[PDB]
RNA sequence: ACGCAGUUUUAUCCGGUAAAGCGAAUGAUUAGAGGUCUUGGGGCCGAAACGAUCUCAACCUAUUCUCAAACUUUAAAUGGGUAAGAAGCCCGGCUCGCUGGCGUGGAGCCGGGGUGGAAUGCGAGUGCCUAGUGGGCCACUUUUGGUAAGCAGAACUGGC
RNA sequence: CCGUGGAGCAGAAGGGCAAAAGCUCGCUUGAUCUUGAUUUUCAGUACGAAUACAGACCGUGAAAGCGGGGCCUCACGAUC
RNA sequence: GUCUACGGCCAUACCACCCUGAACGCGCCCGAUCUCGUCUGAUCUCGGAAGCUAAGCAGGGUCGGGCCUGGUUAGUACUUGGAUGGGAGACCGCCUGGGAAUACCGGGUGCUGUAGGCU
C-alpha cells in the first residue's frame, strides 16, 4: 500500500499555566524536571491585561517539548488517566490533538508536600516522515495537499493505535 | 515660506515603482564605468546612502571620477542666470548608461565601415542622416473595387 | 443660510471630509431608494433619467427636496409600491462659509479667511445623471411628468432622457429578453450578474 | 502696508537678453575632486616616462620609419 | 464566514526572486561577496563556492559577469573513486580532498602547478599562502559559505583548508576549523590534523565494533563491502593526496550520446483545449437528459 | 570653415499633472441577492435543554450607485536634460610607487596614415569700470482665500 | 495553519525595509584623529546638515565586506 | 527532451487542486562517539545508505485566479497654438497638431550565461 505514509508523533509539548510569579512558577518548574527529565522553558507576559494580576516582563508559565520514545511513553502516561477517552472536539483541522489531565499526582509521580498541586496541558502534535521541509535552511517548501493530516485521519490514527473511544463532543 | 529641504517634494520621484519594491537587482552593480562616458541620474528609494538632490533627477551628464562605490558626474544645472558645470559624487545605484551615446557610436561604426568599403568600388554612397522627404508620386491599386462611401451619422443621445 | 446663488459654479478643487476636515455638519439626504427596493428586474421594463446639461454644483438639501417632490407625485400617479426612483448624484464636496463679524469694525476684516463648513454640496458634469426612476411600461408620461416636477425644483438646466437600457442594467432592452432567457445573464434582485465564458467550468454546471 | 512678497514675472526675458549660453567646453578640463590615489599614480607614471620613453620609442619610431 | 486572500491580494502580490523563492540564496551576502570596487574595473573576483549536499560535495571558483555567473574551474566527490577514494564521498577528509584537487586543478590550468606548491605534509596548522617576487603573483580568491550556518568544524571549512594547502591564497582564520576550543582561546593542530586524516571515524568504527556488531553491520555498510578497515584511512588518504598531487589535470569525458525520446509531456495546442473544452460541454447535457428520460 | 541658437528633425531617458479607477491598495459610500460558523433581539413544539424550527440585526460571498489637492493600477499633450565628430575612431610602442594569477585592468605620453557626418539661421569670444532700479499694474489661459469685488496672493507669455 | 508588509523601525508626516533597515543574542565604541574637494537655501558667501574619497590607529565576521553616530528628509549659532 | 552547482531577466516563470517521473542528481530518510547547539539531534553541525519517489522538486491539465501583450472602449475623455466664434453666464463648437484609461473579447504562460551525468 502506501510506502512511506505511516504517521507518527512529531513531539509531544507539555505546558503548565499559573497565574503569579514566584515559589509556585518555581515549583511548577520543578515538578517538569522530574516529569520530562529536562529543564523546561519560561514564557512570560505577552501582553499586560492587569485584571487578575499580572504585567508586562513578568514569569508566567513554564514548557517543554519531548520527542521520540520518552514523547510516546509520556503519552501512554498521560492517556493512561485519561483512560482513552477522547472527544470529537478535541482534534483540531490540522490533524494535532490535545487533551488535558487533573493534578499530576494521577500519573505516577510520587507526592511531595514541598511541591504543591498543578496540571499539565500534554497537548500532541502528529506528522508523517517529510514534514521537515518547512522546518530546513537551505530549502524551504509547503508540505502539499495529500501529505498534509486531515481531521479524520487524526482520530482513525488514534482509534488504531491505542484502541482509544471518541465520544460526541 | 515654502520649507525649503533636502528631500521636499519627492514623494513621487523618489519611491519605487509598483510590483518593483525589494533589495536591488545585482545587474546594476556589474555595470562598467570609465571616466569620460555619458550617464543618466534617476533617483533611487532602496538605498540612501549616497543619493543625488531633487534637482539633478533625470539629468544627463559626464563622468570625470570613479572610485569605490561611487562615480563623479559633470552635470550641467542651470540656475536663475546661467547654467553651472557642477560635479557630484552618487553612488553607482542611481546611475545607468545612456543609450544615446551608444546610438551614436554604432551609427559612426557603421559610416566608417560603410565608407572604407565602399571607397575601393568608387560609389559616393550617401551616409549622411537627413530629415524624412516629402513621399515621391506614388500609383495606388483599386482592383475594380469601388471606394466606400463615407456619411455622418446623424446624432442620438 | 447663505442662498445658493453663490454656491452654484465649480470655483475650487473637491474638499470631501476626510481626516482633515476635523469638523462638518451633517448632510441633508439619508436615503437615496425610495420605492419598493426589493423589486425584481423583470418587475419594471423601462427607466427615465435626469441629466444635467450645465456643469454645476447640487445641494444636497435641493436633491432632497426633488426626491420627496418626485416621490410625493409618483405615489399619487402610479400608487405606492410600484416604482422604484433613485438619486445617483450623491454629495460628497463641502463648501465652507466665513462668518462675517459675528456689527461693528472691532474685529478683523479678512486676516485668516479661511472659515468654516457650512454644507455638502454634489458636484455634476454635463451628461451625469442626477434621477433615475423605473415603473412598469405604461407608466411613461407619470415618469417624465414626475422628472419634469424635479425640473423645476432643481437649479441650472437638466434635460429628461428615457434610455434604451433595460432599468438599472447596463444592458440594452432589445437585447434583455433573449439574453436572459437562455444563460447569459442571471437575476440577482434588483441587479442581473453577467456570466462570462472565461470561468470555471463547475458554474457552467452548476446551470442548465 | 502691505506690499507684494515674490514673483518671477519678468525673469526669463533678463535672462535672454544677455544669454544663457552653455558654459565654456575645453579640453583639459580640471584635475580637482579626482580621487587622491588616482592623481598620485598619474603624477608618477608622468615624471617616470621620460626615463625610459626617449629610448625605446626612438627605437621604435626608427623601426617603423625603416618599415615605411 | 471569515475573509481570505483573493484577487485583491494577487493583484498586489509581488513575487521575490526566482534564486529566492526555493531558497537557494539571499542575495545579502551575494551583494557583498560578488560585487568589484570601481577601481578594479574589469578586474574579476574570484570566489570558490562550496556546497555540501546529500552524498555529495560540489566545490567551484567562479567570478561575475552579466550573463552569469563564469565558472573557471570545478571539482566534485564522484571523481575521488578515480583517485582512490572509493567510500566516504562526504566526508572531512573528502572535503580536504577534493579542495586540494580543485586547488591542482586550477593552477595546473593556469601554469602555476611548479611554483606555489603549498603545504605539501599535512600538519593542521595555518600556511598563508604568499607570492614570489619575479613570479606570477599567488591566485586570490574568496570564499562562498552560501546558505550554510558558519561553526566551527563545518566541510566549507575543510575545502578552505584543503585549498589553502594547494596553493590557494586565501584570508581565513584558525578559530573556525576544528580542534578550536570555546573554553580557551588557543588552537591546537594535533587534533585538527587528526581530524583532516579522518581519524574520528576510524575511532567511530572500532568503538562500534568493540560495543556493537549490529551497529557496524547496519553502519558503514559501504565501509564493509569495499573491506577497508579503520587502520587503512590514515594511508589511504596520504595516498589519495600524492595521486591529486601528481595528476590534478581532469581527462574529457566521451561526448558519445543517443538519441532522444518525448519522455515529458508536451504542452495541448489551443485547438486540442477548444476541442476539450467543446466535448466537457457536449457531453454533459446527455447525462441530464438520459438521466431524465429514464 | 571655428563657433553660436528662447527653434525644428533623429535616438535617448526623466515625471505623476489633465484624464480615468476603486466588481484593484487606503480612506468615504446607497441599495438589493445568496450562504448563515458564531453573536444579540423576537415567535413556535414543551418540565428547561448547541433536540428542532420561522424572522431580524451581525459576518462572508458575487454584484451594484456615487467621490478623493494632502488616494491610486494605468497614464496624455505641453515640457526638462544629453548626443548628432577631427577635442572622434582604427594601429603600434613606452611610464605607473594605482589594481593585480596572467604583458591583468585603467590612466598618462609618443609616433605615421585617413574631415563631406540632421535641417535652418547667424560673425563670435573675453576683460575692466559703471549710473539708474531695488512701491508696479493690466490681459488670454492654469489657479489659492473670499458669496463676490475695478479685492488680496501665484505660473508662462504679451502690453502699459 | 493562512499570513507581500496590512506590524515594527524613539518621537509630525512622506519615502524605504522580510534569511531586512524589524525582535533576540555575542564583542564593541568608527559617536575617535588629520588635509582637501563636493551637495544642499546659494550672492553659488558663511553656519547647520549631508555625500564620496585619501592618509594612521582600532571594532567586528572565518571572509568578502561594514562602520569616521541614529535607514533618509529638521533637531541647531559669527566678531570680541 | 532533461537535471545538478553557480547565476541574468524577476510572476509569460506566483497561488489552489488534480495526474506522470525510466537511468544520474536533488531530497526524503537511519543514527549523537567525536566538531557543534538548543527544553527537545526539531532546526545548525561530524557517521552513513536499510527503503522511497509518499513529500519537496521537474513536466502536463483546469471553458482556473493573477501577469504580459493585442482588439473594443475611441479619434472618445483630455491638451499645444488662433479667432472682433456662440452664450448673460456656466460652458460649448470650429481651425491647426498630439492623443488616455476601466468595463467587454481574444492569445500566451518561461527564455537564457559557465562546469558536470545520463538515456
Ligand atoms: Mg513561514
Ligand atoms: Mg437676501
Ligand atoms: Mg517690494
Ligand atoms: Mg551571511
Ligand atoms: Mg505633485
Ligand atoms: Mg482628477
Ligand atoms: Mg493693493
Ligand atoms: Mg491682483
Ligand atoms: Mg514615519
Ligand atoms: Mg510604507
Ligand atoms: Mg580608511
Ligand atoms: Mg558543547
Ligand atoms: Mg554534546
Ligand atoms: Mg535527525
Ligand atoms: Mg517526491
Ligand atoms: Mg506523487
Ligand atoms: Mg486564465
Ligand atoms: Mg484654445
Amino acid at each position: 500500500e502506501n510506502p512511506m505514509r505511516e504517521l507518527r508523533i512529531r513531539k509531544l509539548c507539555l505546558n503548565i499555566c499559573v497565574g503569579e510569579s514566584g515559589d509556585r512558577l518555581t515549583r511548577a518548574a520543578k515538578v517538569l524536571e522530574q516529569l520530562t527529565g529536562q529543564t523546561p522553558v519560561f514564557s512570560k507576559a505577552r501582553y499586560t491585561v492587569r485584571s487578575f494580576g499580572i504585567r508586562r516582563n513578568e514569569k508566567i508559565a513554564v514548557h517543554c517539548t519531548v520527542r521520540g520514545a520518552k514523547a510516546e511513553e509520556i503519552l501512554e502516561k498521560g492517556l493512561k488517566v485519561r483512560e482513552y477517552e477522547l472527544r470529537k472536539n478535541n482534534f483540531s483541522d490540522t490533524g494535532n490533538f490535545g487533551f488535558g489531565i487533573q493534578e499530576h499526582i494521577d500519573l505516577g509521580i510520587k507526592y511531595d508536600p514541598s511541591i504543591g498541586i498543578y496540571g499539565l496541558d500534554f497537548y500532541v502534535v502528529l506528522g508523517r516522515p517529510g514534514f521537515s521541509i518547512a522546518d530546513k535552511k537551505r530549502r524551504t517548501g509547503c508540505i502539499g495537499a495529500k501529505h498534509r493530516i486531515s481531521k479524520e485521519e487524526a482520530m482513525r490514527w488514534f482509534q488504531q493505535k491505542y484502541d482509544g473511544i471518541i465520544l460526541p463532543g | 515660506t515654502n520649507t525649503k529641504g533636502k528631500r521636499r517634494g519627492t514623494r513621487y520621484m523618489f519611491s519605487r515603482p509598483f510590483r518593483k519594491h525589494g533589495v536591488v537587482p545585482l545587474a546594476t552593480y556589474m555595470r562598467i564605468y570609465k571616466k569620460g562616458d555619458i550617464v543618466d541620474i534617476k533617483g533611487m528609494g532602496t538605498v540612501q546612502k549616497g543619493m543625488p538632490h531633487k534637482c539633478y533627477h533625470g539629468k544627463t551628464g559626464r563622468v570625470y571620477n570613479v572610485t569605490q562605490h561611487a562615480v563623479g558626474i559633470i552635470v550641467n544645472k542651470q540656475v536663475k542666470g546661467k547654467i553651472l558645470a557642477k560635479r557630484i559624487n552618487v553612488r553607482i545605484e542611481h546611475i545607468k548608461h545612456s543609450k544615446s551615446r551608444d546610438s551614436f557610436l554604432k551609427r559612426v561604426k557603421e559610416n566608417d565601415q560603410k565608407k572604407k568599403e565602399a571607397k575601393e568600388k568608387g560609389t559616393w554612397v550617401q551616409l549622411k542622416r537627413h530629415a524624412a522627404p516629402p513621399r515621391e508620386a506614388h500609383f495606388v491599386r483599386t482592383n475594380g473595387k469601388e471606394p466606400e462611401l463615407l456619411e455622418p451619422i446623424p446624432y442620438e443621445f | 443660510r447663505r442662498p445658493a446663488r453663490c454656491y452654484r459654479y465649480c470655483k475650487n478643487k473637491p474638499y470631501p471630509k476626510s481626516r482633515f476636515c476635523r469638523g462638518v455638519p451633517d448632510a441633508k439626504i439619508r436615503i437615496f431608494d425610495l420605492g419598493r427596493k426589493k423589486a425584481k428586474v423583470d418587475e419594471f421594463p423601462l427607466c427615465g433619467h435626469m441629466v444635467s446639461d450645465e456643469y454645476e454644483q447640487l445641494s444636497s438639501e435641493a436633491l432632497e427636496a426633488a426626491r420627496i417632490c418626485a416621490n410625493k407625485y409618483m405615489v399619487k400617479s402610479c400608487g405606492k409600491d410600484g416604482f422604484h426612483i433613485r438619486v445617483r448624484l450623491h454629495p460628497f464636496h463641502v463648501i465652507r462659509i466665513n462668518k462675517m463679524l459675528s456689527a461693528d469694525r472691532l474685529q478683523t476684516g479678512m486676516r485668516g479667511a479661511f472659515g468654516k463648513p457650512q454644507g455638502t454640496v454634489a458636484r455634476v458634469h454635463i451628461g451625469q445623471v442626477i434621477m433615475s426612476i423605473r415603473t412598469k411600461l405604461q407608466n411613461k408620461e407619470h415618469v417624465i411628468e414626475a422628472l419634469r416636477r424635479a425640473k423645476f425644483k432643481f437649479p441650472g438646466r437638466q434635460k429628461i432622457h428615457i434610455s434604451k437600457k433595460w432599468g438599472f442594467t447596463k444592458f440594452n432592452a432589445d437585447e434583455f429578453e433573449d439574453m436572459v432567457a437562455e444563460k447569459r445573464l442571471i437575476p440577482d434582485g434588483c441587479g442581473v450578474k453577467y456570466i462570462p465564458n472565461r470561468g470555471p467550468l463547475d458554474k457552467w454546471r452548476a446551470l442548465h | 502696508a502691505k506690499s507684494k512678497n515674490h514673483t518671477t514675472h519678468n525673469q526669463s526675458r533678463k535672462w535672454h537678453r544677455n544669454g544663457i549660453k552653455k558654459p565654456r567646453s575645453q579640453r583639459y578640463e580640471s584635475l580637482k575632486g579626482v580621487d587622491p590615489k588616482f592623481l598620485r599614480n598619474m603624477r608618477f607614471a608622468k615624471k617616470h616616462n621620460k626615463k625610459g620613453l626617449k629610448k625605446m620609442q626612438a627605437n621604435n619610431a626608427k623601426a617603423v620609419s625603416a618599415r615605411a | 464566514v471569515k475573509v481570505v486572500k483573493n484577487k485583491a491580494y494577487f493583484k498586489r502580490y509581488q513575487v521575490r526572486f526566482r534564486r529566492r523563492r526555493e531558497g537557494k540564496t539571499d542575495y545579502y551576502a551575494r551583494k557583498r561577496l560578488v560585487i568589484q570596487d570601481k577601481n578594479k574595473y574589469n578586474t574579476p573576483k574570484y570566489r570558490m563556492i562550496v556546497r555540501v549536499t546529500n552524498r555529495d560535495i560540489i566545490c567551484q571558483i567562479a567570478y561575475a559577469r552579466i550573463e552569469g555567473d563564469m565558472i573557471v574551474c570545478a571539482a566534485y566527490a564522484h571523481e575521488l573513486p578515480k583517485y582512490g577514494v572509493k567510500v566516504g564521498l562526504t566526508n572531512y577528509a573528502a572535503a580536504y580532498c577534493t579542495g586540494l584537487l580543485l586547488a591542482r586543478r586550477l593552477l595546473n590550468r593556469f601554469g602555476m602547478d611548479k611554483i606555489y606548491e603549498g603545504q605539501v605534509e599535512v600538519n593542521g596548522g595555518e600556511y598563508n599562502v604568499e607570492s614570489i617576487d619575479g613570479q606570477p603573483g599567488a591566485f586570490t580568491c574568496y570564499l562562498d559559505a552560501g546558505l550554510a550556518r558558519t561553526t566551527t568544524g563545518n566541510k566549507v571549512f575543510g575545502a578552505l583548508k584543503g585549498a589553502v594547502d594547494g596553493g590557494l591564497s586565501i584570508p581565513h582564520s584558525t578559530k573556525r576549523f576544528p580542534g578550536y576550543d570555546s573554553e580557551s582561546k588557543e588552537f591546537n593542530a594535533e587534533v585538527h590534523r587528526k581530524h583532516i586524516m579522518g581519524q574520528n571515524v576510524a575511532d567511530y568504527m572500532r568503538y562500534l565494533m568493540e560495543e556493537d556488531e549490529d551497529a557496524y553491520k547496519k553502519q558503514f555498510s559501504q565501509y564493509i563491502k569495499n573491506n577497508v578497515t579503520p587502520d587503512m584511512m590514515e594511508e589511504m588518504y596520504k595516498k589519495a593526496h600524492a595521486a591529486i598531487r601528481e595528476n590534478p589535470v581532469y581527462e574529457k569525458k566521451p561526448k558519445r550520446e543517443v538519441k532522444k525520446k518525448r519522455w515529458n509531456r508536451p504542452k495541448m495546442s489551443l485547438a486540442q483545449k477548444k476541442d476539450r473544452v467543446a466535448q466537457k460541454k457536449a457531453s454533459f447535457l446527455r447525462a441530464q437528459e438520459r438521466a431524465a428520460e429514464s
